RNA sequence: GGUUGCGGCCAUAUCUACCAGAAAGCACCGUUUCCCGUCCGAUCAACUGUAGUUAAGCUGGUAAGAGCCUGACCGAGUAGUGUAGUGGGUGACCAUACGCGAAACUCAGGUGCUGCAAUCU
RNA sequence: GAGAACAGAAAUCUCCAGUAGAACAAAAGGGUAAAAGCCCCCUUGAUUUUGAUUUUCAGUGUGAAUACAAACCAUGAAAGU
RNA sequence: AAGCUCGUAUCAGUUUUAUGAGGUAAAGCGAAUGAUUAGAGGUUCCGGGGUCGAAAUGACCUUGACCUAUUCUCAAACUUUAAAUAUGUAAGAAGUCCUUGUUACUUAAUUGAACGUGGACAUUUGAAUGAAGAGCUUUUAGUGGGCCAUUUUUGGUAAGC
C-alpha cells in the first residue's frame, strides 16, 4: 500500500469529488484546519504570514495533516498554544484513484483525497503577534520540508487575516467603522439602511474618541 | 378610525374526526345534518399511519362550513356550553380562533339513540370588510398592514362582545 | 336520500409517504400524562 | 451503450434563459413571415412541437412556405463533399427575422436616395462602402496637455 | 412579521407579465385570440371585448399590432341613457342594448349598413347572420370575454346576442343564452324575449311592490322618480332600440374645461420626487436627528 | 396631467415598512326574484347605484432599503486564449512577439416608458 | 408557522407565507403556475386517403417525429386545439 | 480517362461591415443545487442532560438543533455572468420603387399573397483580395491494417501503452 505522491503529484484528471456518482470514498486524514487561539481578535494578532505554493500540483490530504502537526507542535513548544492562529486554506475534495486481467476494465476504485493547489495559492496561513515572526517563520519552513514542490513564505502586510493593509485597518479601526465579531470582524459600508446601521455602529454616529 | 373595518364573522367550520370508516362516520354526518341544517362533505385520508389504524385514500372526517345568522348561532351555543371562557392559546396569531366540545348533547338537539356520541371542533375565521380582493378571481391582491386581524384585535373585540373572558396569558 | 359528497384534496403528491415532520426522534417528552 | 437521439445533448440548448421561463410573446406571434424572408433558427424549449434538431440551432435560411400556424426554411447543410438543401417545418416561436437583412433594406433605401439625389445634382454618387481608410496627417496641441513621464513599476508582492 | 423574503430568493424570483400581474388579462386566451392563420399575413382578428364594472358595460372592438391592440369601435353603457335607458344601466337589456349598439356603430364606421340590417323583429329565437349572396360577406368578430365565468344566463352572452342580431356575425351556440334547458335542449324563445325586453326585473318589481314597500322603494326610488309604471320596461326598451338603429353615431361629451386645464389644475396633487441634493440633504439631516447613542 | 377598457416591451415595473389621494372612474359595498353555481349567494350567477366608505384594492411618494437596470480609463489590459520560436526549465510550468479579451469586486446614476379609445375640476 | 375535543411528531379542519424547493406512469435531462400539475364535464384525432419533410443516412430501409391538404368527427360560447 | 455546354455578371479551406447562435477556458459560492472550516448573536416556545425549594405545562444553565449576519475551500455529470479560436447568413440586375392584370387562395372590402405587363435606376450594378477558367456528365482503377509530431484530451503509476 502507500502509493508515492511522485505517482500523484501532477494535476493530470479532471477534479473528481465526492457527489453522487462517486460513493463510498474514504475520509480525509485531515479533520481540524483551525489551531491555536482561533478565538482571538484581528486586533489581538496583527502579523500575516503566509506559505503559499509556486507549482500547479497536487498535496495530499494526509501531507497536510503531516505538516499541520509538525508546525502546530513546534510553535506550541516555543512559542505556547495562545501565540498563533494556524489556518489551512486548501481542502482536499479531489479523489485519487487506484487500479489494483490486464487494462481491461482499468477504471478504478477510490483511493484518496488531495487537494489541487494553483501557484501563487496559499496553502497556510498564521496570524500572530509582531515579536513571534522567527518561530512562525521555522514553523512553516518545516512545513515545506514536509510538503513537496517549492513554496514561499511571505510576510503578509494585511492586518490579520482579512484584507485592508495595516495603515488601512488602522484608520478603519480609529475611524470606528470596525465592529468586533468571534474571530472576525464586520464593516460599516455606506449602502445599509440607516437604522441598522446606527444600532449597529453607534461609535461612528457619536462623537466619541 | 373606524368606519367599516369593524370585525366580521367570515365562516364557522364543524370538525369531527372519527376515525374509521362506516357506521360511525355516518352517524357523524347525520349529527352534522341535525345540527348545521345543511349537508356536510366527508374529509378523505392522506397517507397510511400504522399506529392510528388509517389507510390512504379512507375516508376519515367530516366537516360543515357555516356563514351568517347561523354562524354566530351555532357560535353562541358552543361558546354557551364553554361558559364563555377560552383559554388565551384558544386565540391563534392571525386571529382566528376557535375551541372544542364533547358529548354535543350539552347543545340543541337530544340524543337520538341510533346515532351515538360526537365531540366536534368549532373553529372560526374572522374578517374586516373586504376580503374580497384576496378572494376573487380578477385583480387578484393582499391585505394591508392596518387589516389582517390580529390576537389583541380579536380578543378586544371577544372582550367587548359575548361578555366574556380569558386566561393566563 | 343520503347524498355522498367528497373533498377534493388540492395535492399532487401521489407517493404513500408521511412528510419529514413526521420523525418519531422529535417528540415532547414529559407530555402531562393523564392521572 | 451509445446514444443519438433526436435531443441528445441539448440540455444547454434547449434550457431556457435565466428569469425568462414562461409564456412566449405576443410580439413573436404577431409578426409576419412572406416567402422569401430570410430568418434565424433558434428553438424555443416551451413549445415541444414543430421543434427544430440541434443542428439547425442558430441558423438563418430562407422562408419558402406559409402555412397555418408553421412556415417552411430551406437551410444549406454540409456533409460528405456537398451542401445539401434541406426543408424544415418549423414554428413561428422557433423562426425570428433577421437584423442584417433589415440593415440590408435600410442600406438599399439610402442608396437609392443617394442616387437619387447625385443624378438630381449632377455629381458622381460614390454608393459603395469602403473599408477603414488608414488616417490622415494631423496636429496635437501640447497646450494644456505636456507629456507625462511614465516609468516601469518595480516588483512588489501584494499577497 | 419575520417573513420578509430573502436577496437570493428575491434576485431569482421572475417577475410575471404586467397585465398578469396585476389581474386583468389571461395571456393562454389572449395568444390563442389574437394568433392569426400565417396564410393571410395582414387581416387583423377582431375582438368584441365585453367587460363589465360595477356601475358600466364596456363593449370595443379590438384589433392586435405590435405596438398594441387598436380600437375600431367603442360602445359605453353610461352613453345608453343617451338613447332611451336611464335606469338599469348594468342589466341585461343594457348588455343587449350595448352589443347592439357597438354592432350598428361598427357597420355604420364601415359603410356595411345599407345591407345587413339584422332583424329589426326581435324576437327572441337564435340565429346566425346569412351571408349575402353576391355581396359583402358579414363582418366577422370573436368574442373576448376575458376571465369571467361561461355560464349560462351571462350578460356577456347578453351582448354576443345584442352583436348578432345588430348583424355582426359572431360564431356562437345557443346553449349559454338563458331559458336553454338542458334537459329538452332547445331555447325558449318567450323567455329569451323576456330578458331582452328586461321581463326579470319587471316581474321583480311587481313582486316586491305586492310584498314589501320598504324594499321596493329602497331598490327602485329613481324609478319611482320618473314615475316610471312596472308594465313600460318593455316600451323603453322597445323604444331604445329603434333609437339605437336610428343614430348609431358617438356624439361626444360637451367637454368643457379642456385638456390643458385639466392637466394644469385638475391634476397638480401628485407629489413631486426629489433629486439627489435633497435626498443627500434628508439623510445628512437624519445623521443629525440620530446623532448620539440614545 | 389622472382614471377606465384593451394592450406592447415584460422588475428602471418586483419585494418590505410607512404616509397621501380634491374631481371622475375603479373598488369595497346592499339583496336573493330569476338564469346559474356551490357542503356554504365566501368565489360564481342575477338585481339595484339606492343605505354608506376611501379602511382596504389601485395610484403616487419616502427609505444613506433588499432586488433589478445602465455606465466607468474601478478591478483589468488581469485571468484566459489563437499564432510563432533550435525560447527558458529535469519536469510541472513560465516568459516573450504579433492579436483578441472577460467575470467577480469597487464606484456613480436610475426605480417604468409608451400605443389606441372613452371619461374627469 | 400559528391554532382547533379525543389528537400526540404525525389522522381532519382553517388562516398566513410559499418562483415551483411538488407533480407530470417509468431512467436522466429539458419544459410547464389563472398550466403541461390536481379535481369535474363531454368524448374517442389512439379515425380514412395517399403524398412532402426532419433524425440516424449511402441523404436507402426500419422506427420515431414535424407541417399541411381532402374528408368525417370530438370539444368549447368562441378563437382555436 | 473520355469528354460536353459556355468561355457572358461565377466562385473562394481568406478578410472586413452588419447580424445571429453556442455554455468550453475563466469566474462565482456574504447567487440557486451539492460539498465544506471556524467562531458571533438570538429562539422566556425544555429537542436532550441537569441544577434550585421530591414539585412546577416555573426560573438559572450546559448542550444540540434551527435562524440571522459573517468566514475558509471547492465541483466532468453545479451555475447568475462569460471569453479567445472555430461557426450560420447577407453585401442587389434572379435587385429596388411607382401605376395596374390574373386567381376557384385570402379578406368586411378594389384588401392582401404569388406571378406578371409597362416605366425609372451608366466615367463606383452598390466591401476587400484572387480567378494559371466556370459548370456538368459518364465510366473505371486502387484503397477500405495505418503511423508520427505541436496543441486540447480520456483510461492508466507510467509506457516507444
Ligand atoms: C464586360 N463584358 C465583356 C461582359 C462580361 C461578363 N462577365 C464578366 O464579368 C467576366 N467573368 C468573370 C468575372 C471573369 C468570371 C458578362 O457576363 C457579360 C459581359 C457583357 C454583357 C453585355 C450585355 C449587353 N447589354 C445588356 C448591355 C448586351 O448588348 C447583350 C445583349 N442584349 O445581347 C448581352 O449579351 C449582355 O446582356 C451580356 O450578356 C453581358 C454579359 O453577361
Ligand atoms: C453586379 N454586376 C457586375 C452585374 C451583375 C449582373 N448579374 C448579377 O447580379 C448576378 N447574376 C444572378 C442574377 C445572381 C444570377 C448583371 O447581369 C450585370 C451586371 C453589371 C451591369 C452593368 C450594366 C450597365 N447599366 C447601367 C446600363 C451598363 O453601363 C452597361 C452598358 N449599357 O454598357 C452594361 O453592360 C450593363 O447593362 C450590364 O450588362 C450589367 C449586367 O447585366
Ligand atoms: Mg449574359
Ligand atoms: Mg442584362
Amino acid at each position: 500500500a502507500r502509493r508515492p505522491a511522485r505517482c500523484y503529484r501532477y494535476q493530470k484528471n479532471k477534479p473528481y469529488p465526492k457527489s453522487r456518482y462517486n460513493r463510498a470514498v474514504p475520509d480525509s486524514k485531515i479533520r481540524i484546519y483551525d489551531l491555536g487561539k482561533k478565538k482571538a481578535t484581528v486586533d489581538e494578532f496583527p502579523l500575516c504570514v503566509h506559505l503559499v505554493s509556486n507549482e500547479l500540483e497536487q498535496l495530499s490530504s494526509e501531507a497536510l495533516e503531516a505538516a499541520r502537526i509538525c508546525a502546530n507542535k513546534y510553535m506550541t513548544t516555543v512559542s505556547g498554544r495562545d501565540a498563533f492562529h494556524l489556518r489551512v486554506r486548501v481542502h482536499p475534495f479531489h479523489v485519487l484513484r487506484i487500479n489494483k486481467q490486464g487494462m481491461r476494465g482499468a477504471w478504478g476504485k477510490p483511493h484518496g483525497l488531495a487537494a489541487r493547489v494553483d501557484i501563487g495559492q496559499i496553502i497556510f496561513s498564521v496570524r500572530t503577534k509582531d515579536s513571534n515572526k522567527d518561530v512562525v517563520v521555522e514553523g512553516l519552513r518545516r512545513a515545506r520540508y514536509k510538503f513537496p514542490g517549492q513554496q514561499k513564505i511571505i510576510l503578509s502586510k494585511k492586518w490579520g487575516f482579512t484584507n485592508l493593509d495595516r495603515p488601512e485597518y488602522l484608520k478603519k479601526r480609529e475611524a470606528g467603522e470596525v465592529k468586533d465579531d468571534g474571530a472576525f470582524v464586520k464593516f460599516l459600508s455606506k449602502k445599509g439602511s440607516l437604522e441598522n446601521n446606527i444600532r449597529e455602529f453607534p461609535e461612528y454616529f457619536a462623537a466619541q474618541a | 378610525q373606524n368606519p367599516m373595518r369593524d370585525l366580521k364573522i367570515e365562516k364557522l367550520v364543524l370538525n369531527i374526526s372519527v376515525g374509521e370508516s362506516g357506521d360511525r362516520l355516518t352517524r357523524a354526518s347525520k349529527v352534522l345534518e341535525q345540527l348545521s341544517g345543511q349537508t356536510p362533505v366527508q374529509s378523505k385520508a392522506r397517507y397510511t399511519v400504522r399506529t392510528f389504524g388509517i389507510r390512504r385514500n379512507e375516508k376519515i372526517a367530516v366537516h360543515v362550513t357555516v356563514r351568517g345568522p347561523k354562524a354566530e348561532e351555532i357560535l353562541e351555543r358552543g361558546l354557551k356550553v364553554k361558559e364563555y371562557q377560552l383559554r388565551d392559546r384558544n386565540f391563534s396569531a392571525t386571529g382566528n380562533f376557535g375551541f372544542g366540545i364533547d358529548e354535543h348533547i350539552d347543545l340543541g338537539i337530544k340524543y337520538d339513540p341510533s346515532i351515538g356520541i360526537f365531540g366536534m371542533d368549532f373553529y372560526v375565521v374572522m374578517n374586516r370588510p373586504g376580503a374580497r380582493v384576496t378572494r376573487r378571481k380578477r385583480c387578484k391582491g393582499t391585505v394591508g398592514n392596518s387589516h389582517k386581524t390580529t390576537k389583541e384585535d380579536t380578543v378586544s373585540w371577544f372582550k367587548q362582545k359575548y361578555d366574556a373572558d380569558v386566561l393566563d396569558k | 336520500p343520503p347524498k355522498e359528497i367528497v373533498k377534493s384534496n388540492t395535492s399532487s403528491k401521489k407517493a404513500d409517504v408521511p412528510p419529514p415532520s413526521a420523525d418519531p426522534s422529535k417528540a415532547r417528552k414529559n407530555r402531562p400524562r393523564p392521572s | 451503450g451509445k446514444s443519438h437521439g433526436y435531443r441528445s445533448r441539448t440540455r444547454y440548448m434547449f434550457q431556457r434563459d435565466f428569469r425568462k421561463h414562461g409564456a412566449v410573446h405576443l410580439s413573436t406571434y404577431l409578426k409576419v413571415y412572406k416567402v422569401g424572408d430570410i430568418v434565424d433558427i433558434k428553438a424555443n424549449g416551451s413549445i415541444q412541437k414543430g421543434m427544430p434538431h440541434k443542428f439547425y440551432q442558430g441558423k438563418t435560411g430562407v422562408v419558402y412556405n406559409v402555412t397555418k400556424s408553421s412556415v417552411g426554411v430551406i437551410i444549406n447543410k454540409m456533409v460528405g463533399n456537398r451542401y445539401l438543401e434541406k426543408r424544415l417545418n418549423l414554428r413561428v416561436e422557433h423562426i425570428k427575422h433577421s437584423k442584417c437583412r433589415q440593415e440590408f433594406l435600410e442600406r438599399v433605401k439610402a442608396n437609392a436616395a443617394k442616387r437619387a439625389e447625385a443624378k438630381a445634382q449632377g455629381v458622381a454618387v460614390q454608393l459603395k462602402r469602403q473599408p477603414a481608410q488608414p488616417r490622415e496627417s494631423r496636429i496635437v496641441s501640447t497646450e494644456g496637455n505636456v507629456p507625462q513621464t511614465l516609468a516601469p513599476v518595480p516588483y512588489e508582492t501584494f499577497i | 412579521q419575520k417573513d420578509a423574503k430573502s436577496s437570493a430568493y428575491s434576485s431569482r424570483f421572475q417577475t410575471p407579465f404586467r397585465r398578469r400581474r396585476e389581474g386583468k388579462t389571461d395571456y393562454y386566451q389572449r395568444k390563442r385570440l389574437v394568433t392569426q392563420h400565417k396564410a393571410k399575413y395582414n387581416t387583423p382578428k377582431y375582438r368584441l371585448v365585453v367587460r363589465f364594472t360595477n356601475k358600466d358595460i364596456i363593449c370595443q372592438i379590438i384589433s392586435s399590432t405590435i405596438t398594441g391592440d387598436v380600437v375600431l369601435a367603442a360602445a359605453y353603457s353610461h352613453e345608453l341613457p343617451r338613447y332611451g335607458i336611464t335606469h338599469g344601466l348594468t342589466n341585461w337589456a343594457a348588455a343587449y342594448a350595448t352589443g347592439l349598439l357597438i354592432a350598428r356603430r361598427t357597420l355604420q364606421k364601415l359603410g356595411l349598413d345599407e345591407t345587413y340590417k339584422g332583424v329589426e323583429e326581435v324576437e327572441g329565437e337564435y340565429e346566425l347572420t346569412e351571408a349575402v349572396e353576391d355581396g359583402p360577406r358579414p363582418f366577422k368578430v370573436f368574442l373576448d370575454i376575458g376571465l369571467q365565468r361561461t355560464t349560462t344566463g351571462a350578460r356577456v352572452f347578453g351582448a354576443l346576442k345584442g352583436a348578432s342580431d345588430g348583424g355582426l356575425y359572431v360564431p356562437h351556440s345557443e346553449n349559454r343564452f338563458p331559458g336553454w334547458d338542458f334537459e329538452t335542449e332547445e331555447i325558449d324563445p318567450e323567455l329569451l324575449r323576456s330578458y331582452i325586453f328586461g321581463g326579470h326585473v319587471s316581474q321583480y318589481m311587481e313582486e316586491l311592490a305586492d310584498d314589501d314597500e320598504e324594499r321596493f322603494s329602497e331598490l327602485f326610488k329613481g324609478y319611482l322618480a320618473d314615475d316610471i309604471d312596472a308594465d313600460s320596461l318593455e316600451d323603453i326598451y322597445t323604444s331604445a332600440h329603434e333609437a339605437i338603429r336610428a343614430d348609431p353615431a358617438f356624439k361626444p361629451t360637451e367637454k368643457k374645461f379642456t385638456k390643458e386645464q385639466y392637466a394644469a389644475e385638475s391634476k397638480k396633487y401628485r407629489q413631486t420626487k426629489l433629486s439627489k441634493e435633497e435626498r443627500a440633504a434628508r439623510v445628512a439631516a437624519k445623521i443629525a436627528a440620530l446623532a448620539g447613542q440614545q
